[PDB]
């Protein structure tokens, strides 16, 4: 039952990033600052996932390299 | 390693876990069914930190890891041990995703409704698994055993099914499962060497002898016969060299051990023996089907590897029903990896392509409407 | 005390039970009923149109 | 197969359909009238995927196909196995199409309006058939015994019919059915078999001891004194070895099976036996004919396959009638098949080419003006 | 204990023995119809040497005793049971001899030869009784009830026999017995259990299970609106306490487990539901007292105290048979016992004390004759 919750965790781990967000009390001008900052946001979360992504590769060249040791001193 | 997208055949049975892709004849990662978990704490430093061994990885080191039998009965005890072993299967062995190719799984039959959702959930939301399919061990086995009719004999490690078909009809009726195989045999040898004067209480002797059961102990065609001329043994008794080199003397106690599948009165239970078991089951079929299950009742199951079963099977069951008729046991070579081997033979049909149950199907309509479109 | 209790949970549960399919049959018989009387009612309107014609003759 | 543009005559009797191209002595395709349904619903993969199986493929297997009699007491319950065994006897026996010569049904006396109008129209509507024909079985049974004048007995399996002909004149008042026949035969056995003790309550055993009752039961010559004589068994006791090897042992019941022909009010009905009927209608004859009726009785279906039958009526006429004139019974050799064997010598006059009914007359006056055609 | 000279009603039932003297409005001594067999050879000096339990003995302890069950169907299997529950109520709870009082037993209809000559012969030959009776469950119901018409229904606990009784008339040919009772329901309460997850292989489970029915177990209004309404359950899943402390979960289940006598399909038999057998029952009879029955219909048998089976046999009733009549259901309180009752209000007339068979014409006439005379 643990395991059901570990996927609910991970839709959960999703969901704690997301917050409600309030545009009536925010005037015209201010918004476009803060959309502004939304974007940054956007930016930031890319970066990371490019990271990833190349250390990814990386991370496969790593087991490729690995599987020949066990391939050569068996 | 392939280059054809078909189902991987990975038979989760009680003991041994054989998987290999489809199209093969044999299982090419077979391991027993085992998790070794590290009992103490170490200061050491270096050292694999993985928590959880499986496989030949936890059978080369038996002394350190507390043993735990992922299956019991039929009833999945612990779902860690399920995660671990396929994950280890995929990632270790094989060297194949699941993401690119199907799975046919094949479970026991009469088994709980928590296990195959369990199961079916670790295998959709979890893993990214194209399509799922549970398969019944019986119908398997006799589509390996080249024919329709005969009633399925598998005695797995914990668990023994009797099921009957005829002229390629299933009975989900008829089909009776009783918690006696190759557990409770060890159990019942272990005691009886306990009596005999080496006395073991861990995991890892009770793993050996069951090696030594699998490699000497057979079944008796005179229980009280035997018993009589071993009572003066000569050729009768056995020594036996341990792995460790300590030398075993085992006499009689080899037929005896799996006479306890016949008598089960010796572990104080009311079940019958699997011969008796069998032949209710005959009975409560049709009677004018009766002949064709004498005539055609195959064996399934590791537990089936033991010399004399077929002799014995015949003596009883003659002795239990008329001997007018002709009642010839057809027991096929290799039975045990057969129903694997069916699996590779169900995994090729365009049909059985056609009939697999895809992600987005399921998430909708929920485990529950799965279990009820499979039957 | 507790095997009273629940053979009196029992006893009731059986009782409910037996109230909601008696007060079932209750609506579902006098639905019969009412339908038939509407019937011989509305057999005896047309004997009433029938008499009426009958005595036009 | 055939050269000649000859009428394929189709005895449809109640229990056993006898299927052959005029001209011939004996049907060649003969099977029992069943219809066996797929009871459950399987997840193999390969097996036909035929649901409506007939004949001898029903027999082979009744264990899992349920059976349903296509025929109960002469009316026809469901008209899908109608459908089925003439589409089977078509297109798997005779391997001929009815588009290319005509087709000579027999239909029992005294049956429903709604049974022949259906007959007709499937044989017309759906298949495409030349011309029909309905002919009631007495008068080809008096055809095939070679006479003019007697009383035909008809016992089928569900139906018995006694139908008077002097002088080769029907008698269409006279003629009165009885649903007493074969099936109330195999419930009575079964009935008192339960009682003996062997019970069972489907319907593959039913007809099995149907089988049984065909092989071994008889007429007894004097009800009373063989049950005295019963009473202490030695030689009228028999013990039947069933085609399963289950050892049944049958003494009196056999003998005592067909009686309840004699007696009806062994299943409660106020109906008379077949001998006090028949006696009955030959009241109802006029005196002139009746010692003829009495001279030329013929007795046609399976049922009259039983060993003391003609004694039985002897003996039972003469104690109902006097005993100063003859009364010779004659029962022809091989008479169950004589009224197909009829049929054929029917099909073959030039005169009874000229008495069938194309399509285009059918159509347009419709099947109630086809019924008042024939009679 | 007794001062006055009357028959001992000891109904025999299947599953339940109710035994008590004749005049009494309940049985004194209801105990279960099970055997108790020392298992295994105990060491120990001192325990009772007795080798057979029977009645509240055998309950009390289910854990050590293999049960056995003295009647199976309706046939006897073992008559050393059948000695051992007689020679129990006689000798140690009722404190009488049958040598002093006559004994009125009861059973059930349409029951092999052998079990009642077996029976006669030991109450005549072992036990001096002065005379005994033979007597059919199905008139002592009626009597019961008060009534002389209606279809009596008495669902036992292996079989199941309906007994049509019109206008005080028995009808011998349309009582059709059928082996579906309580056992069955058991069974598959069982399996369903063991596919649920908590699974059990013992005899002393399964009458735990089967009691665990008795008290909650009840019948649907609505099988198919039931299953989609408990597809989200909350007061239809209900949460049970064992005996012995295990919490229990049982939710859809319940009115599942009797409604595989509605779908005899569910045991793979070919048998028609308890419903449908009754109405084509009702077809056998004639039509003038078809509306008769309609009205009078009464059940017994223990399986009958589930709540929701009368308004559920309305329901079936009336979608099979035409909804213009009426069709009212009697079913009288406590009619379990009142079959019992029946026999006390039996046993006191001078007449029926007119009707009994001593010992003298038994002995010269034999067991056979008794048969003829009885009926
Ligand atoms: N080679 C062998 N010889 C004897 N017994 C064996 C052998 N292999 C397995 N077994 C026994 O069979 C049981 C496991 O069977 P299992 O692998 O579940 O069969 P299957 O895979 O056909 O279901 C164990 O109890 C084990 O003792
Ligand atoms: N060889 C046989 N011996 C005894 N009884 C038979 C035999 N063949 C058929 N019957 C009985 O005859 C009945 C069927 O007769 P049927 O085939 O309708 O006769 P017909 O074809 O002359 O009308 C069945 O009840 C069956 O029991
Ligand atoms: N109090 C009860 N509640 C529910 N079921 C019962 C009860 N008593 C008996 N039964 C059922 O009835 C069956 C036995 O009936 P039986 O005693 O033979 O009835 P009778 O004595 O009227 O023939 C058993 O299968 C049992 O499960
Ligand atoms: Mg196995
Ligand atoms: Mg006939
Ligand atoms: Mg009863």
């Amino acid at each position: 039952g643990k395991r059901q919750t570990e996927r609910e965790k991970k839709k959960k781990i999703l969901a704690e990033r997301r917050k409600v967000l309030a545009i009536d009390h925010l005037n015209e001008d201010q918004l476009r600052e803060k959309a502004k900052e939304l974007w940054q946001s956007i930016y930031n979360l890319e970066a990371e996932k490019f990271d990833l992504q190349e250390k990814f590769k990386q991370q496969k060249y790593e087991i490729n390299v690995l599987r020949n040791r066990i391939n050569d001193n068996q | 390693d392939e280059d054809e997208t078909t189902a991987l055949v990975c038979d989760n049975g009680s003991g041994l876990v054989k998987a290999g892709f489809a199209g093969d004849d044999a299982p090419r990662a077979v391991f027993p069914s085992i998790v070794g978990r590290p009992r103490h704490q170490g200061v050491m430093v270096g050292m694999g930190q993985k928590d959880s061994y499986v496989g030949d990885e936890a059978q080369s080191k038996r002394g350190i890891l507390t043993l735990k039998y992922p299956i019991e009965h039929g009833i999945i005890t612990n779902w860690d041990d399920m995660e671990k072993i396929w994950h280890h299967t995929f990632y270790n062995e094989l060297r194949v995703a699941p993401e690119e190719h199907p799975t046919l799984l094949t479970e026991a039959p009469l088994n709980p409704k928590a296990n195959r959702e369990k199961m079916t959930q670790i295998m959709f939301e979890t893993f990214n698994v194209p399509a799922m399919y549970v398969a019944i061990q019986a119908v398997l086995s006799l589509y390996a055993s080249g024919r329709t009719t005969g009633i399925v004999l598998d005695s797995g490690d914990g668990v023994t099914h009797n099921v009957p078909i005829y002229e390629g009809y299933a009975l989900p009726h008829a089909i009776m499962r009783l918690d006696l195989a190759g557990r409770d045999l060890t159990d019942y040898l272990m005691k009886i060497l306990t009596e005999r004067g080496y006395s073991f209480v861990t995991t890892a002797e009770r793993e050996i002898v069951r090696d030594i059961k699998e490699k000497l102990c057979y079944v008796a065609l005179d229980f009280e016969n035997e018993m009589a001329t071993a009572a003066s043994s000569s050729s009768l008794e056995k020594s036996y060299e341990l792995p460790d080199g300590q030398v075993i003397t085992i006499g009689n106690e080899r037929f005896r051990c799996p006479e306890t599948l016949f008598q089960p009165s010796f572990i104080g239970m009311e079940s019958a023996g699997i011969h008796e078991t069998t032949y209710n089951s005959i009975m409560k079929c049709d009677i004018d089907i009766r002949k064709d299950l004498y005539a055609n009742n195959v064996m399934s199951g590791g537990t089936t590897m033991y010399p004399g079963i077929a002799d014995r099977m015949q003596k009883e069951i003659t002795a239990l029903a008329p001997s007018t008729m002709k009642i010839k046991i057809i027991a096929p070579p290799e039975r045990k990896y057969s129903v694997w081997i069916g699996g590779s033979i169900l995994a090729s049909l365009s049909t059985f392509q056609q009939m697999w149950i895809t992600k987005q199907e399921y998430d909708e309509a929920g485990p529950s409407i799965v279990h009820r479109k499979c039957f | 005390l507790s095997d009273k209790l629940k053979e009196a949970e029992t006893r009731a549960e059986f009782a409910e039970r037996s109230v909601t399919k008696l007060e079932k049959s209750i609506d579902d018989l006098e639905d019969e009923l009412y339908a038939q009387k509407l019937k011989y009612k509305a057999i005896s309107e047309e004997l009433d149109h029938a008499l009426n014609d009958m005595t036009s003759i």
